[PDB]
């Protein structure tokens, strides 16, 4: 009593029902470094302005 | 008659230099620290300075690859 799967039957994807565990760590990965401090705040004017050489602002 | 009407008196002078001598002072101090912190920023490249690209993560494809082992 076979009958013969139809044109894109056998390309379909399908659905799973299994009992093994999610691995948790498959590509088995250190741990990523820690991001840099990300600073912020409001900004305020240049203490003194540029302060390069003799110029006052 | 010269001394009022042509000059301040020596507190003016005083004053002014002292607010002088504190801007040039509070410079000075500032060049410095901001000397060693450039130094620190480039030896190390934990800061906001000197931050070099490294490629962006979001250009990986994170799908099936017609082989199990990636
Ligand atoms: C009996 C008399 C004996 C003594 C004679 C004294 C001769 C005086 C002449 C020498 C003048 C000295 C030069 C002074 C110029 C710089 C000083 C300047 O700071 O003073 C200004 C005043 O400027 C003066 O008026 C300049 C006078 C220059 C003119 C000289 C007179 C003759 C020149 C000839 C002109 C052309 C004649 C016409 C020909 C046809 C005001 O500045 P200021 O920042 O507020 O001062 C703050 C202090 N306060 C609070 C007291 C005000």
């Amino acid at each position: 009593g076979w009958v013969r799967p139809d044109l894109g039957e056998l390309s379909k994807v399908t659905k799973v029902k299994t009992d093994r565990p999610l691995p948790e760590n498959p590509y088995h990965s250190r741990a990523r470094p820690e991001p840099n401090p990300e600073a912020e705040g409001d900004l305020k004017p240049a203490k003194h302005g540029s302060r390069l050489f003799f110029w006052t602002m | 008659w010269i001394a009022r009407t042509f000059y301040d008196g020596p507190e003016k002078n005083y004053e002014k230099t002292m607010a002088i001598l504190q801007i040039e002072a509070e410079k000075a101090e500032l060049r410095l620290k901001e000397l060693e912190v450039r130094r620190l920023m480039r030896a190390r490249g934990d800061g906001p300075w000197y931050q070099y690209p490294t490629i962006d993560k979001a250009l990986i494809d994170h799908s099936p690859k017609t082989t199990p082992d990636n």
